[PDB]
């Protein structure tokens, strides 16, 4: 089959700035008519693909100028001549010669932006969670770039390891940040055997790691 | 014009599923319809397609999808349809059904997922992170819902049946050492706003039909 290869793999673009993505087949993907069987597509977080570019060099309806599918044969360029925080998502190339109708690997297209420190809330375990027999403890990290962060749980200053676990949003299409959850998971019993619950977030954007922390009982 | 993407589910391995992709506002058997899958946090996987009528209703199947595949056509439904057999753990994956024509051209439809698991379809439970104190910082307060020990995916959470959409979070869904989903959706909101404004999470767990409308309240 047809092998697409993207490059680079990801990238990291602050917005007003230009984007280069390459993709090559392993086979000519030129037509007797001067086009190229190669087509572009955009996946937007928590969206299907949408097409960008068809035909090599042809724009999708409804897609900018500021996007330009280029290149013949083999070689191919999908530019972004001035970024946006909209194209945060992961950028596709597909053959569309001969079937399997193949993609390339993937582009991941970050917007960089200006550092900002998570807004950072604890949730408790909820009474009606304690009610059921489980007890789980929810940090936040709210609004932050870059995607690097680190949590630390503690229980009446005891470390938490393998207990939680946590969950990052893609970049979001507005702002460029991310969000973050963890998630301590103990056992109700464990739970009402303890009165501090800390959860100690590190990142580029606070000078001194942030505890956010509650007592159960609320004292 | 839509596209009506339907048929996928939970499946055990060995077994059967039969995707549909109804479409409205156009007809199908003038267009070529693909069918493309996507494994979570991974690329593009085209799986065949069936050529319009002008084309000889042709089909074609890619090879990891070796004669356990059968697309086809009812004109009638102005609907097609991907029968897979023989399904194994692999197969997990969004299917996608996509327009190659003069309508919806190039575009994909919203997808449906298919789930080949042996583990037992699994309604949540919905427990509400109230905002207090420890989930307000500033003039801004945080509140969620934790939709837990669900299987298998999607579960959908809107806020306010649709009317609040800014500052949401849903969380990217984590697989328990259960083997059961969890996730929690956040939305920051002004801290004046607590004790006027309702705040309701609408959970849909469609595979189990459930449906919560829950009240979060602060204290």
């Amino acid at each position: 089959d047809i092998v697409m290869t993207q490059s680079p793999l990801s990238l990291s673009v602050t917005p007003g700035e230009p984007a280069s993505i390459s993709c090559r087949s392993s086979q000519s993907l030129l037509r007797r008519d001067g086009h190229n069987d190669l087509e572009w597509y955009l996946q937007k977080p928590g969206q299907s693909p949408q097409p960008l570019i068809y035909l090599g060099s042809t724009r999708a309806s409804g897609v900018p100028d500021r996007f330009s599918g280029s290149g013949s044969g083999t070689d191919f360029t999908l530019k972004i001549i001035r970024v946006e925080a909209e194209d945060a998502g992961t950028y596709y190339c597909m053959q569309n010669k001969q079937t399997p109708l193949t993609f390339g690997q993937g582009t991941r297209l970050e917007i960089k932006r200006t550092v900002a420190a998570p807004s950072v809330f604890i949730f408790p375990p909820s009474d009606e969670q304690l009610k059921s027999g489980t007890a789980s403890v929810v940090c936040l990290l709210n609004n932050f770039y870059p995607r690097e962060a680190k949590v630390q749980w503690k229980v009446d200053n005891a470390l938490q390891s393998g207990n939680s676990q946590e969950s990052v949003t893609e970049q979001d299409s507005k702002d460029s940040t991310y969000s973050l959850s963890s998630t301590l998971t103990l056992s109700k019993a464990d739970y009402e055997k303890h009165k501090v619950y800390a959860c100690e977030v590190t990142h580029q954007g606070l000078s001194s790691p942030v505890t956010k922390s509650f007592n159960r009982g609320e004292c | 014009v839509q596209l009506v993407e339907s048929g996928g589910g939970l499946v055990q391995p060995g077994g059967s599923l039969k995707l549909s992709c109804a479409a409205s506002g156009f007809t199908l058997s003038g267009s070529n319809v693909h069918w493309v899958r996507q494994a979570s946090g991974k690329g593009l996987e085209w799986v065949g397609r069936i050529k319009r009528n002008a084309e000889s209703d042709a089909t074609a199947y890619a090879a990891s999808m070796r004669g356990r595949l059968t697309i086809s056509r009812d004109d009638s439904k102005n609907t097609a349809f991907l029968q897979m057999n023989s399904l194994k753990s692999d197969d997990t994956a969004m299917y996608y059904c996509v327009i190659r024509g003069d309508v919806y051209n190039r575009q994909w439809g919203q997808g449906t997922l298919v789930t080949v698991s042996s583990a037992s379809t699994k309604g949540p439970s919905v427990f509400p992170l109230a905002p207090s104190s420890k989930s307000t910082s500033g003039g801004t307060a945080a509140l969620g819902c934790l939709v837990k020990d669900y299987f298998p995916e999607p579960v959908t959470v809107s806020w306010n049946s649709g009317a609040l959409t800014s500052g949401v979070h849903t969380f990217p869904a984590v697989l328990q050492s259960s083997g059961l989903y969890s996730l929690s959706s956040v939305v920051t909101v002004p801290s004046s706003s607590l004790g006027t404004q309702t705040y309701i999470c609408n959970v849909n767990h469609k595979p189990s039909n459930t449906k919560v409308d829950k009240r979060v309240e602060p204290k």
